[PDB]
């Protein structure tokens, strides 16, 4: 209200007066749902110049930075009321920039929940979790059989936000999140890329097993460029298309100048000769017609 | 021939040391952080931070760690071993310092009056006194 | 009931029937009832600790409160 026989009620229930001249006030202040215990001296008049207010040290460790700022605040501002409203923004701007220090996970929401979805999804798929139960990582199979990982870093209210999730395969995962999904759903949608790129995986396994990839050393599978060794001093840097894995993907020699020109000049001739059914193995070899050395 | 008040932790104190966060042989260190520590589990940690506003700012924290702190001690690399009845916990400060606190147990049991000799010569080898009495 | 293994963490030791041999304490099992376990998780309990702080604090508040 205008006044603050009602205002103050309002805009601060939890503090509550204990003297019939209403000059000495005690209780609580409430921001960002936690009770902050309080209280506040003023003399015989209302006059903020010189007015006591006392804290707890719980509230004086979250004011450190702003002890001038609520200083000046007191001696400037006309009313009580103002000056508490004033006091309130500032703890709540306060804790918003020492966010990382007040959030925490809900004991009956997070560690019951999660272990819960770990237990639907199954404990042979679980490799890693972290003490603070922040980063769980999740294996998953293909037909082929190949291991790839997913990380996942878990909020403090975990199915209310979307999770942060970094998993490898080299396309942007889109993860359709709604807050009834869970770790099954995400784990859906990998098995479903994961199976959408059975070729793509073929393509890469084989760049793997038959070839002499040089510096994706022990390649994570986000790697979309491989850089196969042919030759000596003479390397292609192939970047896979992973929505269509066995199209052409673009690619480049690095090396020398006086060995590399006749391979660019064959591969541009060769280039109408990529057939789309033929592995990419196959396809380059035909094409730059040269057989490709294995782990010299 | 004036006396400071810093925090006050409600609870009893039981130690206060320093270390040196951030450890990216000699004895004394120039230790980056303070710490001092609670008896029902009350932990305090503070670090300059110069951030946000371009002057010197105390960055504090205030941890409440699980269990009846018995005893603890300073480690080096930003490390601190504290015990517990049920258990031997450690604490990793070495990373703005840490939000929340995490702390493995070393499956040692309750012992009380740890202390530390850095070896640096392998690995750390601490001395404690077990509770019962070994 | 003693640390033979020098981990810290105490493990029992039963000794089988004399019958076996007429030599000392061979036949023996050494078990902690949890992993350990010779002869001849936790995230779930940093969770409960967790909770259990959580707890005491809200302990803590409620008393504050009363007064």
């Amino acid at each position: 209200m205008a006044v603050t026989e009602a205002s103050l009620l309002r805009q601060c229930p939890l503090l509550l007066p204990q003297n019939r001249s209403k000059t000495v006030y005690e209780g609580f202040i409430s921001a960002q749902g936690r009770d902050f215990h309080l209280r506040i001296v003023l003399p015989e008049d209302l006059q903020l110049k010189n007015a006591r207010l006392l804290c707890s040290w719980q509230l004086r460790t979250i004011l450190s930075g702003y002890h001038r700022i609520v200083q000046q605040r007191m001696q400037h501002s006309p009313d009580l009321m103002s000056f508490m409203m004033e006091l309130k923004m500032l703890l709540e701007v306060a804790l918003k920039n020492r966010q990382e220090l007040y959030a925490l996970p809900p004991p009956p929401q997070f560690y019951s929940s999660l272990i819960e979805e770990i237990g639907t999804l199954g404990w042979d798929k679980l490799v890693y979790a972290d003490t603070c139960f922040s980063t769980i990582k999740l294996k998953a199979e293909d037909a082929s059989g190949r291991e790839h990982l997913i990380t996942l870093k878990l909020k403090a209210k975990y199915p209310a936000e979307s999770p942060d999730y970094f998993v490898d395969f080299p396309v942007p995962f889109c993860a359709s999140w709604t807050p009834q999904s869970s770790l099954i759903s995400i784990y859906s949608q990998f098995l479903a890329a994961i199976e959408s790129l059975k070729a793509f995986w073929d393509v890469m396994d084989e760049i793997d097993e038959k070839t002499w990839v040089l510096e994706p050393e022990k390649p994570p599978r986000s790697a979309t460029a491989r850089r196969i060794a042919l030759g000596n001093n003479v390397s292609i840097n192939i970047e896979v298309d992973p929505r269509h894995p066995t199209m052409l993907p673009e690619c480049f020699f690095l090396g020398a100048d006086h060995v590399v020109k006749p391979l660019g000049i064959k591969l541009s001739r060769n280039i109408h000769l990529w057939d789309p059914e033929n592995s990419v193995l196959q396809n380059l070899k035909d094409v730059l017609e040269i057989d490709f050395p294995a782990r010299a | 021939t004036l006396v400071k008040i810093l925090h006050h932790l409600e609870e009893p104190v039981i130690f206060i040391g320093a270390l040196k966060t951030e450890p990216q042989p000699d004895e004394d260190v120039h230790c980056d952080c303070l710490v001092a520590f609670g008896h029902h589990g009350r932990m305090l940690a503070i670090k300059a931070s110069w951030d946000e506003s371009g002057k010197l700012v105390p960055e504090l924290r205030e941890y409440c760690l699980p269990g009846p702190v018995l005893c603890a001690a300073c480690g080096g690399g930003g490390r601190v071993y504290h015990s517990t009845p049920s258990d031997l916990c450690v604490v990793d400060l070495s990373r703005p310092e840490e939000g929340p606190g995490g702390l493995p147990p070393m499956l040692c049991p309750a012992s009380l009056n740890i202390c530390s000799v850095v070896s640096l010569s392998g690995g750390t080898k601490l001395l404690a006194l077990s509770a019962k009495g070994r | 009931i003693d640390d033979f293994i020098g981990s810290g963490t105490e493990q029992v030791l039963l000794l089988f029937k004399d019958s076996l041999n007429s030599d000392c304490l061979t036949s023996f099992k050494i078990t902690d009832l949890g992993k350990i376990n010779y002869s001849s998780v936790p995230p779930l309990e940093t969770g409960l600790k967790v909770c259990f702080s959580s707890f005491r604090e809200l302990r803590q508040h409620l008393l504050l409160k009363e007064k």
